[PDB]
RNA sequence: UUCGCCAGAGUACUACUCGCAACUGCCUAAAACUCAAAGGACUUGGCGGUGCUUCACAUCCACCUAGAGGAGCCUGUUCUAUAAUCGAUAAACCCCGAUAGACCUUACCAACCCUUGCCAAUUCAGCCUAUAUACCGCCAUCUUCAGCAAACCCUAAAAAGGAACAAUAGUAAGCACAAUCAUAGCACAUAAAAACGUUAGGUCAAGGUGUAGCUUAUGGGUUGGAAAGAAAUGGGCUACAUUUUCUACAUAAGAAUAUCCACCACACGAAAGUUUUUAUGAAACUAAAAACCAAAGGAGGAUUUAGCAGUAAAUCAAGAA
């Protein structure tokens, strides 16, 4: 806020610059954003143009830090990352060579897999109707449902463990089974998807 | 609502000095100090005393010199003198002004245990900056 | 302790307490002092025959006098503050009806009138709700003016401050003046009935002896006009605004003489009671006097109002009547 | 009025001499460049308001214009829209709408604004409204919507202002160091309590070293040596240079910021006119203007504030 | 032109009469007594669990984060207790006047004492005594709200109102907002500012005063003594541990890790206490540090507080007295 409206989001990726030479519209489009004398926002310190950057992760990342502490959940999710990929490596060696085709050891497929599998349809907005609360269905925009997935992966594999078992494993176990659907995270979605069959009559109260 | 140092709005009859109509907010923007001295910079000594000091010489020459007091007194501290200032309505037949003047200066000079300097300033009326 | 004690003004404001005044800047000379000190140039004058008085000081007595001469002052002071108590009144005591205003402002053209009187009607305190203040309190004035020669006017005026509305309605009621026909610079022309808006005035033509007999308000007016007889009665509500709104609509309804001639093209004469049968011609008819007689109806048909019939009769007995009261 | 600005300017042209010989100047060459130095030593105020500043100027630009006299001494008024109430409005429209007429009777981007309202209002001595500026710019549009003669050109030329823009980041030449016969850049970054200081030479091993030591040393933090690496990583330049660096004040984040900002100045000597808007639109050459928001008293944190009770 | 109806308001579509297929009915219809009014229409406000549009940007809802209410402790009120201050006490009190009480401060209580008893002079001093609903001072509050206000002008009358921009009666300098200043260049942000009034809001204990009271005392001194907790509650601090605890250390390490089991107890958590020192000081009741001890607490009911970015949250250091 210490930018004035008149200072426009920073575009960071390289690929956009080196080659603008077969797009027309997008050169009209990057001729008027400089040419406007556009002030444009200093690019953030978290955002970098490594090859290794990964939005999803990093969000993520983020809402698991307590306090100011970068430094500590980059590590954590690191060692997630880490833990997840070894785990992975030794269900490899040990397999047969069918499930040798079979599994993923990318730890990053894993986890958007992971996310994208834990992430609800369908959520619930309170009412307010003639003195009583009722839940009722509603249809949720992406970024509030990949909010949802990350928040309630986080939320459960802080709550749940018991104490001698640090974060990035149990964080990654969790992920490898909502890898494969029968992790707790997505009992959790499926608890949201049949309260909302539950109420679907009560679909009509909402107005929006 | 600040009440501090201010002047209210009348009517809009209500003759205005430049300073009692330039309110607290304002010092070192528009307004200026009507002191001056060494006391309050840094590395200083003896602020308190200049401010005693100041506090009394406004009681005395609002004192002194009755109902001819224009606008309110500036004094200067120079390397131990007082550079008393004053603007001083014309009411008075002069020779009373210089019997003052003298009566002042000796007066304070031998209080203060310092030289002190005496500068009156008449003006046919008080200058209005506001209103009237 | 000095330090404690403050400036003159501040301690009048927190004396006061508004969220009277006496000076004492007011008696007291410079150098003057109890202990009676003459100092150069102040008490004395700076030389005498010889040159360079030196600092002298008086006796217990003369001191005894000079501060008798203070005491003297402030006691002529306070003695000046309570006969500042004089007044001349209106219609009763504390009511501003019928109160000299004094001559109008001079208007920006330099016309002056010095000729003009004006006379407060009615003061009245009244008020009005504002979200702010709660209620919030206005005065307003209504006002007239005259010049004793026959053109006259009135106004309103409003104002917080009472002083204000006074001088408002002063100036405001100089633009609107009426001019009013007096017959032989004192009367009204012929009986004047009119009606304005519930109240009912009713006035009639008297001769010359017949001082002004009339509502407070209608005496004052007709003093403003240079109207020196008359009779008028007031019926219905006496709201004093209507009421001069409605005399003066009333005393510029008035049809004159040199009128009814033209309109009629025939001579008028009056007929005096104490010249006997005498002729008298007060207006011809500018442009040709008509060579026909005009109808005498054995049975006018006019308004009649019955207070003037059961006057006529003798029926009209009410003891506050014929009262005798102070001159016009 | 008049008379004021006559007496003014007398004296203040005699108080003009005065200032130059006591000043010692020669009275002819002496400016209002001069003028100011010289009120500005003599009667040294410091105040931060510059108006209320000691001022000797020609009463022209001290007092405003004022309204000429309106009226012979007859009574009689000389312009003929006088009693409109705006004569000075109106005759630009009288004068206007004949342009125009006169154009249908006749005729069978570059940085330039119409005035402001503030400005209208200095051309005619005139106080003006909102909805009258509105209408006029309105009929200049409809003049410059037709056939524009010479005169009718010159004429909505009066009502035209020019503006500047400039944008570009400013481009230092490189500089080539007398002892290798090599080319160098030097950048300064500054971020948050936190300045950097980056040389960057042009033939380089791929070396970055921080205040005498080496820059895996100096932020063993990752995220900070991925702050460094945008630049570099940006104009594909990785290994090619080679650059010494001084940084002070702050904590890590803020000083490999700071080095971030610093650096990519430093780039701009090396890198061809057309990636420097790339870097402008990465946002890499463009300060940080986040800093610490001071507490404020009778709160928290500058915007927490204490616990608020109402009961 | 006629007829019928009205003489303050209640009392009263009532009490008594008269007449009626009514017999808690209809019709006709008073007075005692009480009051200085009772009524109609309007005017600005304010208000509305009326209707309509448009918003809320830390903001009501939906949403995000981190906390309060539970625990220990710190500290403030409220109550009980005391011989033993005052003031604040919905939003706008509650780590508040205090950026600060061992003596002092100090106004309090307990005893003792002194009477032109600070000053140049005064049948004069001195009063933290009663009035904040007499006040000036300084402020709170609506409020980051846009209005306030003289001077005029208009309205088949004016209590009051006064705009429409292809404009229909408004003009107006002033004070507000805005603008500029400060946060060392821009910009935004923050800071500041923010009238008129409102709340008889706060304060006669900062100081000063109007009115009242005290004068061998409601004045002035010396010596001690107060500030105990059954509770009840406001705000904080530290926790409840693995995103943790310890040591090294600055941000790659090594160990510990609530249950074994008879540990020779340990995991988190002692800011609390007992002991010893040390800092200050005439006087330790005060602060700090070690040694011991290790308790409640295992994420907190109804309900609530704050925050829109270098903010929230966490961490560290400095100053005022
Ligand atoms: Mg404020
Ligand atoms: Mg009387
Ligand atoms: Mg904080
Ligand atoms: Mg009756
Ligand atoms: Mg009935
Ligand atoms: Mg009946
Ligand atoms: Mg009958
Ligand atoms: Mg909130
Ligand atoms: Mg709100
Ligand atoms: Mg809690
Ligand atoms: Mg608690
Ligand atoms: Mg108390
Ligand atoms: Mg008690
Ligand atoms: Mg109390
Ligand atoms: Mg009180
Ligand atoms: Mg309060
Ligand atoms: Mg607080
Ligand atoms: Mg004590
Ligand atoms: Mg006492
Ligand atoms: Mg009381
Ligand atoms: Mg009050
Ligand atoms: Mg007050
Ligand atoms: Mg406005
Ligand atoms: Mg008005
Ligand atoms: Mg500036
Ligand atoms: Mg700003
Ligand atoms: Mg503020
Ligand atoms: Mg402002
Ligand atoms: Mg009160
Ligand atoms: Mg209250
Ligand atoms: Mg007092
Ligand atoms: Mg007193
Ligand atoms: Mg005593
Ligand atoms: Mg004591
Ligand atoms: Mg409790
Ligand atoms: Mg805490
Ligand atoms: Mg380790
Ligand atoms: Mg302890
Ligand atoms: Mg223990
Ligand atoms: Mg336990
Ligand atoms: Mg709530
Ligand atoms: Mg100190």
């Amino acid at each position: 806020s210490r930018y004035g409206p008149e200072y426009k989001d920073p575009q960071i990726d390289k690929e956009y610059y080196r080659k603008p030479l077969a797009e027309q519209t997008e050169e009209e489009k990057y001729e008027r954003d400089f040419k406007k004398t556009q002030l444009i926002k200093a690019a953030p310190a978290t955002k970098t143009s490594s090859v290794f950057e990964d939005p999803v992760i990093s969000k993520f990342t983020n809402m698991m830090m307590k306090g100011g502490n970068k430094v500590l959940a980059r590590s954590l999710m690191t060692q997630t990352l880490e833990a997840v990929k070894r785990k992975q490596f030794a269900k490899y060696h040990a397999a047969s060579a069918e499930e040798q085709a079979t599994i993923e050891r990318n730890p990053y497929t894993i986890f958007h897999q992971a996310l994208k599998n834990c992430e609800p349809v369908i959520g619930l907005v309170p009412i307010l109707k003639g003195g009583h609360f009722y839940q009722v269905p509603v249809p949720l925009a992406d970024r509030r449902r990949r909010f949802l997935a990350m928040k309630w992966m986080i939320a459960e594999c802080r709550e749940k463990k018991h104490r001698r078992v640090l974060m990035p494993e149990k964080l990654s176990q969790e992920l490898l089974e909502a890898f494969h659907n029968q992790g707790p995270v997505i009992k959790r979605k499926h608890d949201m998807h049949k309260m909302a069959e539950a109420n679907r009559a009560l679909a009509h109260y909402r107005w929006w | 609502k600040n009440r501090a140092a201010r002047v209210r709005v009348s009517k809009g009859d209500k003759p205005v000095t430049y300073e009692e109509a330039h309110a607290p907010h304002y010092i070192a923007h528009r307004k200026g100090w009507l002191s001056l001295h060494t006391g309050n910079l840094d590395g200083e000594d003896h602020a308190a005393e200049r401010t005693v000091e100041d506090v009394f010489l406004r009681k005395f020459m609002l004192g002194t010199f009755p109902g001819c007091l224009a606008d309110q007194l500036v004094l200067k501290r120079r390397a131990n003198q007082l550079e008393i200032c004053a603007l001083v309505l014309r009411q008075l037949p002069p020779h009373k002004f210089y019997f003052l003047v003298g009566y002042s200066e000796t007066l304070l000079s031998h209080f203060y245990k310092c030289p002190v300097h005496l500068h009156l300033q008449t003006v046919p009326s008080k200058v209005v900056y506001k209103y009237i | 302790s000095f330090f404690t004690k403050l400036t003159a003004d501040e301690l009048w404001k927190g004396a006061l307490a508004e969220s009277r005044r006496k000076d004492l800047n007011r008696g007291q000379i410079i150098g003057e002092g109890r202990h009676g000190f003459l100092w150069p140039g102040l008490n004395i004058p700076l030389m005498r025959n010889g040159a360079v008085q030196t600092i002298a000081q008086r006796s217990k007595e003369d001191q005894e006098k000079v501060e008798a001469d203070m005491v003297q002052q402030r006691e002529e002071w306070d003695r000046r503050r309570k006969m500042k108590v004089k007044r001349e009144r209106g219609w009763s005591g504390n009511t501003w009806g019928g109160v000299s205003l004094g001559p109008p402002d001079p208007g920006p053209n330099g016309e002056t009138y010095d000729d003009f009187d004006t006379r407060i009607l009615e003061v009245r305190n009244v008020f009005n709700m504002t979200a702010k203040e709660g209620r919030k309190r206005s005065v307003r004035v209504l006002v007239a003016v005259g010049n004793g020669k026959g053109a006259a006017g009135f106004a309103i005026g409003k104002a917080t401050e009472r002083a204000d509305a006074f001088r408002k309605a002063k100036n405001r009621a100089v633009h609107y003046l009426h001019y009013i026909e007096r017959y032989e610079d004192h009367t009204i022309y012929h009986d004047i009935s009119l009606k304005f808006k519930r109240t009912h005035i009713k006035m009639k033509k008297q001769p010359r002896g017949y001082g002004l007999h009339c509502h407070r308000a209608i005496m004052t007016i007709c003093r403003l006009i240079g109207i020196k007889d008359l009779y008028a009665k007031v019926s219905g509500s006496v709201n004093m605004l209507n009421l001069t709104r409605g005399l003066f609509l009333g005393l510029s309804r008035q049809e004159t003489h040199q009128q009814l001639a033209d309109k009629k093209s025939l001579h008028v004469v009056e007929f005096r009671e104490e010249c006997g049968p005498l002729p008298i011609v007060v207006a011809s008819p500018q442009g040709a006097l008509r060579k026909d007689p005009e109808p005498e109806d054995e049975v006018p048909d006019i308004t009649l109002d019955w207070e003037d019939v059961k006057a006529a009769q003798g029926m009209k007995r009410s003891v506050w009547s014929g009262l005798k009261r102070a001159a016009t | 009025t008049v008379d004021f600005i006559k007496k003014q300017i007398e004296e203040f042209n005699i108080g003009k001499r005065h200032l130059a010989n006591m000043m010692g100047e020669d009275p002819e060459t002496f400016t209002q460049e001069d003028i100011d130095r010289a009120i500005a030593y003599l009667f040294p105020s410091g105040l931060f308001e510059k108006r209320a500043r000691p001022i000797m100027k020609h009463p022209e630009e001290i007092f405003p214009k004022q309204r000429a006299i309106q009226w012979g001494e007859d009574g009689r008024p000389f312009h003929f829209l006088f009693y409109t109430g705006k004569q000075s409005y109106y005759s630009l429209m009288h004068d206007t709408y004949g342009k125009l007429l006169d154009v249908e009777k006749h005729h069978n981007p570059i940085g330039s604004r119409w005035l402001i309202k503030e400005e209208l209002e200095e051309m005619l001595v005139e106080k003006l409204s909102d909805q009258d500026y509105a209408q006029f710019i309105r009929l200049l549009e409809r003049l410059s919507a037709l056939p524009c003669g010479a005169t009718e050109e010159d004429f909505v030329n009066r009502f035209r202002r020019s503006i500047p823009x400039x944008x570009x980041x400013x481009x230092x030449x490189x500089x080539x160091x007398x002892x290798x016969g090599m080319a160098f850049s030097r950048g300064e970054g500054k971020r948050k309590t936190a300045k950097a200081e980056v040389v960057v030479y042009g033939q380089g091993s791929g070396r970055i070293d921080v205040n005498g030591v080496d820059y895996l040393l100096y932020f063993p933090v990752t995220q900070d040596r991925e702050q460094l690496m945008f630049p570099l990583h940006f104009l594909d330049r990785l290994g090619k240079h080679d650059m010494t660096c001084a940084v002070s004040g702050g904590g890590r984040s803020a000083q490999a910021g700071a080095v971030r900002l610093a650096m990519a100045r430093a780039l701009c000597s090396f890198v061809t006119e057309d990636e420097v808007e790339w870097m402008r639109q990465a946002g890499l050459l463009t300060a940080d203007p986040r800093v610490r928001e001071r507490k404020k008293p009778g709160q928290e944190g500058a915007r927490r504030k204490f616990t608020w009770k109402k009961r």
